[PDB]
RNA sequence: UAUUGACGACCCCGAUUGG
């Protein structure tokens, strides 16, 4: 790695950051590509002719994660789903999906868990000393908007498919 | 659109040992502007302002991007420097007038869309010159720019942008809403003068065996029924239909005519804007239409000038009377007028 | 009268031309052969209409006020929706269309058995995957009900008040048991006396009991073993619980798939309807004091399933000789599913549209949008310039801080079989005296239909003259001032059940409003426009309140503000830039109302228009009763009495004649006594 | 054989196109 000091570490940073934005954008098309996939990271899945939930409930909570610009924005994510998980009938909209309800809270809160789920090795794509957690904790927010993005889309056209 | 300011010129005679030197170290000889500004009349093409001057009759808003939590549907804002502004975008103006142009067009031939796909819908005479069409190569390319735009439009209103995220963020309409709304109309103190500006409302779908609301079809608007708008800026340019009809400056006259006739539909509350059009929104009074010609054609003058009559019969009967007559002469037979 | 009635939706199999299904005319061009352009509409109000602006409503108690929504003139703004919902609705009604806003109505809805049917229960067990029946020394008679006036099938155990102790028995223990048989009236019953568990020694023969009350001993006494089917308290005068001996004679019956899914459903509802009761803590139903909760709501779904050596009353009678079971049932008295869901009655072509060529023309006019799928359109219709033409419109009754109390707007309960369902996919009522089990029952039943709120004709002058005043005790000129709550002890009932609005807009107010219409046939202009020129004392019913008679209109067209063309009349006017004329369809108008209602006709095969029977219920529904009854919410008292128990004349109603919702067009009125 | 008494609010956005 680069001393933090080093001079053309600024430099640097702009380099690690393109590579893992990319890495992220592939590696979520990857893993909204695997119908199963998509039932472990949001609980959203195919049965017979219908999705689970419904397109519009998913449009809808896509229309709300764009506001998750930077970390602290989880209290946005989060009261939305505490909202809408008091209104009963829509609450049940989610029943026969995965858990999707708290699959997303969690997603939206752990902070580890997108990486957990991305799983990609940053070591080649970093030369930073602490790179790695400065990115992380840089990227967090972009990261989620990519892979649940990733995952909406790829599941519609499956749906359509099936349809 | 951009705009220039605070223009500084800064000269080097790199010919010679002072302006190289200075080039190198004294930062060159300023220059004042208005010099050589008075030098020159500034030489503008030809082309047509169109300044419409209206309100919201019935609350208007294009619909914001994402349900709020307290209210469900909420105007569009944007950032105009400093604040936030309710907008209406350059492309639903567009939009609108383009559908009625297109309606007038088929009318007159009897045309129809309901078989072609929305893109075949798209491409009729006359609007395919001035809105322009997409670019599609054929074995040649029937893509040409729209020779009409149309400015975004802005509340007259403005708010800070943390106030606007009071009224996004708020759960309550009884609630924490209220002192939001109360804060961003700029009546802290007055919630009445607040709500005649913004005025949210409740909507309920009712079940027609049971009456009272359908499960889950309840629903509220924040209805911006009290915003004041400034007037819209259409702008025509005249230069590039002009290339369009090869110079043959006479055919001019229909797009010329049909772009009235879309003014008048207009004036005529007949366009609906925005969110809502069928559901009590939308529907705008036109007070004033300002006509700006610059450099135009000498049988096109006329234009110069500002209606107040729907009907624009402000304009000179004679002038109408001419376009009038260019008009049917090519509805009797409505060629690809920019083919030459 | 009952404020609401239905107009009946005829199913529309076969109906063809513009009343039909139709691919929509759509919004491409003005098409020669269809009328476009701009309607002039004036209404005005004939009772005082609300348009409560919830956007400041204010909360005492959870007591909920309202004021009258304005306008940025300050004038009061009557919303354009709910014009259009208004008139979309009357549209829906008059045309016959597909019913544009249906619900959930796809679980079975629930009802309870009258008392009578309990003596028809017999105690029940399910062994391995056999339902089995203890009548025990009882035999069952025809009818299901104990034979030859012998014993009650169960014995009775007292347990909250002269307690057979061995601790007090609990619902799993087997039991060996002595028991008396006991008197009472009409009936006689096996009184348990002494009681063991099981496996212990009973003990000695009691002797002859006391008579407590009118529960006389007989001295008649008998051992016997088996369950004890002890529940809870569940109602206030609950002496007893009952056991089950299996001691003595049997029958077995297997265990159909159909007992699984009813057990399963009813007790799906048992424990869902009182979900919230439960979860904040009450201990027993409100509507009652001193019971507490029937033992199975607050069970866990192990009760919902029916599993091995789980115990039932069951319904079964005598058939051919064969003893069938119906039903299984926790409790003697018990809630019960009607056997059809209120969807599956509704005609496929009547339900909400699911496809852009069933498009039914309310559907094509207003727009649709499809609930389940891709599909939409925009209507060809906008309401627009609503205006208030009056400047003091707003019934402020005289200060700012006064608020009326306004009523019970309860919500519809459509379980109440004999006013929601009909007896014919055509809206025929139900037969009066039938049980409640007839109700959501036959395939070829069907629903009512369109809800209407027939118009308060006949009300007294200056019935809302000083609205403040509780005059409800007074019957002026023979109506009670029926919209105001009473009071209570001389004191406004502000309770969390109704709404308190600070004033209302005054009838003989005058507002406009324009239609703008596009591409519409001359079949739907005929039908628009008939609703819009409908004779004298026609009204239509607008905002909230309409139980109550508020927001009763007359629409009226202005005819020289109106401009109406077809499409080659605009190629006229859109051929020049000049001004033309515009043709006169005030020649056209009562031509096209004839085209419409000739399209009725000859669709609806019925020999004149005025007695198609959506359009005689619609016009009599405008029109209101007219027997000079008044119009109010059931209930036992001609007074509106203060605590407004309507619920006892429905009792009344199910013990007594048990008449249905008359048929709108009949115009019956209901008796004050529905013995 | 038909008696036991009186209370209680509800819905909170839904469906679709996402290039």
């Amino acid at each position: 790695p680069l001393p933090t000091n080093h001079p053309t570490q600024d430099y640097a940073r702009l380099i690690e950051k393109a590579a893992w934005r990319e890495a992220i954008q592939n590696k979520a098309l990857a893993l909204a590509s695997s119908r199963a996939k998509r039932e472990e990271i949001l609980g959203i899945k195919i049965m017979g002719k219908d999705s689970q939930p419904t397109m519009t409930q998913l449009g809808g909570f896509r229309s709300v994660l764009k506001r998750l610009h930077s970390r602290n924005n989880r209290d946005i994510v989060t009261g939305y789903l505490t909202a809408l998980e008091q209104v009963s009938n829509r609450k049940e909209k989610w029943s026969n999906t995965s858990q999707g309800l708290t699959k997303i809270r969690n997603l939206v809160t752990q902070e580890n868990l997108i990486w957990n789920h991305l799983d990609i090795d940053f070591s080649p794509l970093t030369i930073t000393q602490n790179g790695v957690n400065q990115l992380k904790s840089e990227l967090w927010a972009e990261a989620v908007r990519t892979l649940v993005d990733a995952i909406i889309r790829g599941h519609k056209r499956d749906l359509e498919k099936a349809q | 659109r951009i705009k220039l300011d605070d223009l500084k010129l800064k000269s080097f005679a790199l010919d010679k040992p002072e302006g190289i030197f200075s080039a190198l170290l004294d930062q060159g000889k300023k220059l004042d502007w208005n010099q050589l500004k008075a030098n020159v009349t500034y030489q503008s093409p030809p082309y047509l302002g169109i300044s419409i001057t209206w309100n919201p009759k019935d609350p208007v808003m294009v619909k914001a991007e994402g349900d709020g939590l307290a209210i469900d549907i909420l105007p569009l804002v944007s950032q105009v420097g400093s604040d936030v502004r309710f907008v209406i975008p350059g492309s639903s103006i567009k939009g609108i007038l383009r559908t009625q142009a297109e309606r007038i067009i088929r009318t007159i031939c009897q045309s129809n869309g309901s078989e072609k796909n929305f893109l075949e819908q798209l491409r009729i005479n006359l609007v395919n010159e001035l809105f322009g069409s997409a670019s599609l190569s054929q074995k040649i390319d029937l893509g040409k720019i729209g020779a009409l735009a149309v400015n975004d439009c802005f509340s007259s209103l403005s708010m800070t942008p943390d106030q606007w995220k009071a009224v996004e963020n708020a759960t309550e309409m009884t609630g924490n809403l209220q002192p939001a709304l109360k804060q961003a109309t700029g009546y802290p103190n007055n919630i009445s003068q607040a709500y005649k500006v913004l005025q949210p409302a409740m909507h309920v779908a009712v079940d027609r065996w049971t009456g009272g609301a359908a499960e889950g079809m309840l629903y509220s608007v924040l209805e911006p029924i009290g915003v004041t708008w400034e007037p819209i800026q259409v702008h025509l340019d005249i230069a590039r239909l002009k290339n369009y009809y090869h110079g043959k400056e006479e055919k001019l006259k229909p797009a010329i005519a049909l772009l009235l006739l879309v003014l008048r539909d207009l004036a005529n509350k007949k366009i609906p804007v925005g969110y809502g059009t069928n559901r009590g929104m939308g529907t705008i009074t036109v007070s004033q239409i300002t006509l700006n010609g610059k450099a135009l054609p000498t049988e096109l003058e006329p234009l110069n000038k500002t209606m107040t009559c729907p009907n624009l019969t402000d304009l000179d009967e004679a002038f109408r009377q001419d376009l009038s007559t260019a008009w049917k002469e090519w509805i009797a037979d409505p060629i690809d007028l920019c083919q030459q | 009268h009952n404020p609401y009635n239905f107009v009946p939706a005829l199913p529309r199999d076969g109906i063809t031309g513009d009343l039909g299904d139709c691919a929509p005319a759509g919004h491409s061009y003005y098409h020669g052969d269809k009328y476009s352009g701009r309607i002039a509409v004036k209404l005005t109000t004939v009772t005082p209409l609300l348009i409560p602006d919830a956007s400041k409503e204010e909360i005492n108690n959870n007591h909920k006020t309202y004021p009258v929504r304005i306008g940025k003139d300050g004038k009061p703004y009557l919303p354009p929706t709910s014009i259009k919902g208004m008139l979309r609705s009357a549209y829906e009604a008059v045309t016959n269309s597909r019913l544009a806003v249906f619900e959930d109505h796809d679980s079975r809805l629930a009802y309870r058995m009258p008392a009578t049917m309990g003596l028809q229960m017999v105690p029940a067990r399910i062994e391995g995957d056999n339902i089995v029946l203890y009548p025990g020394t009882s035999r069952i008679g025809n009818n299901g009900r104990p034979a030859n006036n012998d014993p009650m099938y169960a014995a009775w155990l007292p347990y909250y008040q002269n307690r057979i102790a061995y601790q007090m028995a609990e619902h799993g223990d087997h039991v060996r048991f002595w028991a008396e048989r006991y008197t009472r009236g009409n009936f006689c019953y096996w009184r348990v006396r002494q009681i063991a568990r099981h496996n212990q020694n009973l003990g000695n023969r009691p002797e002859r009991g006391r008579n407590y009350g009118q529960h006389h001993s007989t001295g008649v006494i008998e051992q016997f073993e088996g369950f004890v089917y002890k529940t809870n308290k569940n109602i206030g005068n609950k002496h007893d619980e009952r056991v089950f001996i299996i001691d003595r004679e049997s029958i077995e019956i297997p265990l159909s798939r159909d007992l699984r899914r009813k057990w399963r459903e009813l007790i799906t509802s048992y424990q869902e309807i009182h979900k919230k009761e439960v979860d904040r803590g009450d201990t027993g139903p409100s509507a009652v004091n001193g019971a507490v909760w029937s033992r199975q709501i607050i069970a866990d779904e192990s009760e919902r399933n029916l599993s091995d050596g789980t115990l039932c009353y069951a319904h079964v009678k005598k058939e051919d000789g064969q003893y069938k079971i119906l039903n299984l049932y926790p409790v003697m008295i018990t809630r019960g599913l009607y056997e059809i869901a209120p969807v599956d009655l509704l005609d496929e072509t009547l339900k909400p549209a699911t496809d852009k060529k069933q498009l039914s023309p309310a559907d094509r006019v207003f727009g649709w949008v499809n609930q389940r799928g891709n599909g939409c359109y925009k209507g060809q219709l906008r309401i627009h310039s609503v205006t208030c033409q009056h400047d003091d419109a707003i019934d402020d009754f005289g200060n700012q801080n006064f608020s009326v109390p306004l009523a019970i707007l309860g919500q519809p309960k459509p379980e109440q079989a004999r006013f929601y369902c009909a007896d014919d996919r055509k809206g025929i009522p139900l037969e009066d005296g039938y049980d409640r089990d007839d109700g959501y029952s036959d395939s070829e039943q069907g629903l009512r239909g369109r809800k209407v709120y027939p118009h308060h004709k006949g009300l007294p002058n200056g019935y809302w003259s000083n609205p403040t005043e509780d005059r409800s005790q007074q019957a002026i000129q023979g109506h009670y001032q029926e919209y105001r709550r009473p009071k209570k002890d001389g004191l406004e009932q502000r309770d969390d059940q109704n709404r308190s609005v600070k004033g209302w807009v005054k009838p003989l107010t005058e507002f406009t409003f324009e239609i703008d219409v596009t591409n519409l046939s001359e079949v739907e202009l005929g039908a628009l426009l008939w609703l819009l020129t409908l004779p004298d004392l026609h009204f239509h019913r607008l905002g909230g309140g309409k139980p109550l008679g508020f927001g009763s209109v007359r629409l009226d067209i202005d005819p020289d503000k109106t401009d109406l063309r077809n499409g080659a009349g605009w190629r006229d006017y859109y051929g020049s830039l000049l001004e033309t004329s515009q043709p006169d369809f005030t020649t056209l108008i009562s031509q096209w109302i004839n085209a419409f209602q000739t399209a009725v006709k000859e669709e609806y095969g019925s020999s004149s228009f005025d007695q198609v029977t959506f359009i005689k219920a619609s016009g009599q529904s405008l029109q209101g009763f007219h027997d000079n009854a008044s119009i109010h919410y059931p209930r036992s008292t001609p007074e509106p009495k203060p605590d407004g128990e309507a619920f006892k004349w429905f009792v009344a109603n199910e013990k007594g004649r048990r008449l249905a919702l008359p048929a709108l067009e009949k115009s019956q009125s209901f008796p004050i006594k529905p013995s």
